[PDB]
């Protein structure tokens, strides 16, 4: 049905440059006013800017905080919504919200991360988190995969691309003394299935374009 | 230039107990055509703002109607007549009257009381593919418990450690409610082949006794 | 005696609106036009008797009467013309591929509707608090005879082509 798609963050140093694109699908574009919403890390909403269709001849306003420094563009023939920031600054990092506000409807798009910073992309390394012989527990078991030394942050963590979900962990990632962050995945698991399923976590880091598929086993 | 202003949380409300959050705004919302365009959101953890109420208090369908909405002018009252494990979140308040440009408030969390849940401990070794890069990381884990105050500590070879310890914690779950927590000692790959016993020991108001899971390196 | 929206409408809808039944107007010829010349035979000569205004069960518009009253009309004939448009959309890839100039003016027709249904139905909702309206439908043209098949859509786009003469005569 209706759906909101946002792309183009990563990683981009101060006083850069970007251009995000949200692809929409479901309802009519040539009529609805788009908007952009960011979010900073531990922040709440703030209202970036809008745009009309070609009756209001595609008027776009702005919020102060960024006016003079962020476009909106739309393209109708292919249902995309843009938004080009120059001259980006630390204060912009942010999760980028699509959105489109209606009487008919209200629907927000999943977000792309933004992060501005002059520190250098890192990938990060996924190891297994496999249990000891010591299985002390009856039924329920414990597996999963850490993934450290990695910058910026926006990192996802998927089990079996999704097919697992129940019982799954992904925690809030911490800063290490070196500027890198490090984040473990963890998923319970009936013992009796260890042998019986495989399971893999799939990180993707999108800043660094690290997409790697660890299988974790109990060892020896 | 509006501003929306919210009472915060007072406390975790507890499981089917009522619970109440207000906006309070700079100017008054009543618009010249008669309607008074004031909103209400909610961020569930990980998920993008979803509406709940619009235009004071009107339900967005897909909503349980334990949601109410009220209000008038400047001040307006979001209700919720019974609190479940799904409305855990932030709830903002949005207004479109004096628009552009459009503003939120600050958001109030909402936290949850419930049952103490003992926590489920587990522990794991470094990783010997990881012992080749240099580094030893050994993980404590600590699955669904109530209340989020836990104790975490490292025994290695029966002495306790300090500043080589990580932990982060997770939100309130969606579900049952409950906290998880993830503890981390690193150690380089020559520390950690000088030792053998690594243990974590859980302290917890549902545990009658610390709770000690431990392993041997090599084992 | 209820409604409600969650965002305002767009500013300037009886603008809007009478700037969107002009824009239709402008093209209605065009797309007339477009239409018999894609039929051929028998339909760019006897354009009369085969492509006239007479559609029987199209929805009714007084010039005369209130906003409210000639706009839920106008609600009526927008839910009725989306229905036919992408009927007959359907009826002319199958029968004529060739002009894709058609397909293309008979999309963009499509979608100015859409977009004139949210400030029609809208203006209602947040002026009059009319909710929501029963309308409409026409006739399905799924599995019928090929030349019925486009003499309806003809006489459709001829009754259309007369309709929003009036349409955007009236308003402001
Ligand atoms: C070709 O034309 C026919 C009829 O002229 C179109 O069928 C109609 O499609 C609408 C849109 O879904 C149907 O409306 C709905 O009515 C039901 C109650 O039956 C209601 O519950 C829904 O919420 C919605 O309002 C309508 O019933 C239906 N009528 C018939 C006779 O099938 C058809 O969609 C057109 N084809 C194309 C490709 O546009
Ligand atoms: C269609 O309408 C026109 C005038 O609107 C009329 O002259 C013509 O006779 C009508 N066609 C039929 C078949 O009645
Ligand atoms: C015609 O309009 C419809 C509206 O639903 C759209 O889905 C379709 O892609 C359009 N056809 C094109 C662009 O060729
Ligand atoms: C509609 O367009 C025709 C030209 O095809 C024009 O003569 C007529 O005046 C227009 N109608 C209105 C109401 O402007």
């Amino acid at each position: 049905q209706v759906q909101l798609q946002e792309s183009g963050g990563g990683l981009v140093k101060p006083g850069g440059s970007l251009r995000l694109s949200c692809a929409a699908s479901g309802f009519t574009f040539s009529h609805a006013w788009m908007h952009w919403v960011r979010q900073a890390p531990g922040k709440g909403l703030e209202w970036v800017g809008q745009i009309k269709a070609k009756s209001d001849d595609y008027a776009t306003y702005y919020a102060e905080s960024v006016k003079g420094r962020f476009t909106i563009s739309r393209d109708d023939s292919k249902n995309t919504l843009y938004l080009q920031m120059n001259s980006l600054k630390t204060e912009d990092t942010a999760v980028y919200y699509c959105t489109c506000w209606e009487w008919d409807l209200d629907f927000w798009g999943q977000g792309t991360m933004v992060t501005v910073s002059s520190a250098s992309t890192k990938g990060p390394s996924v190891f297994p988190l496999a249990p000891s012989s010591k299985s002390t527990s009856g039924g329920t078991a414990a597996l999963g995969c850490l993934v450290k030394d990695y910058f910026p942050e926006p990192v996802t963590v998927s089990w079996n691309s999704g097919a697992l979900t129940s019982g799954v962990h992904t925690f809030p990632a911490v800063l290490q003394s070196s500027g890198l962050y490090s984040l473990s995945s963890v998923v319970t698991v009936p013992s009796s299935s260890l042998g019986t399923q495989t399971y893999i976590c799939n990180v993707n880091h999108k800043p660094s374009n690290t997409k790697v598929d660890k299988k974790v086993e109990p060892k020896s | 230039d509006i501003v929306m202003t919210q009472t915060p949380l007072s406390s975790p409300v507890t499981l089917g107990q009522p619970a109440s959050i207000s906006c309070r705004s700079s100017q008054s919302l009543l618009d010249s055509d008669g309607h008074t365009y004031l909103n209400w959101l909610q961020q569930r953890p990980g998920q993008p703002p979803r509406l709940l109420i619009y235009s004071v208090s009107n339900l967005e369908s897909g909503v349980p109607d334990r949601f109410s909405g009220s209000g008038a002018g400047t001040d307006f009252t979001l209700k919720i007549s019974r609190v479940e494990a799904e409305d855990v979140g932030v709830y903002y308040c949005m207004q479109a009257t004096h628009a552009p440009p459009y503003t939120f408030g600050q958001g109030t969390k909402l936290e949850i009381k419930r049952t103490v849940a003992a926590p489920s401990v587990f522990i794991f070794p470094p990783s010997d593919e990881q012992l080749k890069s240099g580094t030893a990381s050994v993980v404590c884990l600590l699955n669904n418990f109530y209340p989020r105050e836990a104790k975490v500590q490292w025994k290695v070879d029966n002495a306790l450690q300090s500043g080589n310890s990580q932990e982060s914690v997770t939100e309130q779950d969606s579900k049952d409610s409950t906290y998880s927590l993830s503890s981390t000692l690193t150690l380089s790959k020559a520390d950690y082949e000088k030792h053998k016993v690594y243990a974590c020991e859980v302290t917890h108001q549902g545990l009658s006794s610390p709770v000690t899971k431990s392993f041997n390196r090599g084992e | 005696a209820t409604c409600a929206i969650r965002h305002p409408c767009h500013n300037n809808l009886m603008n809007q609106i009478r700037s969107q039944l002009a824009q239709l107007n402008g093209s209605a010829n065009a797309l007339f036009i477009l239409y018999y010349t894609a039929q051929g035979e028998p339909f760019p000569n006897n354009l009369d008797k085969l492509c006239g205004p007479n559609v029987t069960d199209f929805p009714p518009f007084h010039a005369n009467g209130t906003e409210k009253a000639k706009l839920v009309e106008l609600y009526r004939i927008v839910v009725y013309l989306g229905t036919s448009l992408g009927n007959i959309t359907r009826d002319q890839k199958i029968l004529n591929p060739s002009a894709l100039s058609l397909h293309s003016k008979l999309n963009a027709t499509a979608d100015i509707l859409r977009g004139l249904l949210s400030n029609v139905l809208c203006r209602l909702c947040s002026k009059y608090h009319v909710g929501h309206v029963d309308v409409t439908y026409g006739p399905d043209t799924s599995g019928k005879d090929v030349f019925q098949k486009k003499k309806l859509g003809c006489q459709l786009l001829g009754k259309y082509k007369q309709i929003i003469a009036v349409l955007a005569q009236a308003f402001g």
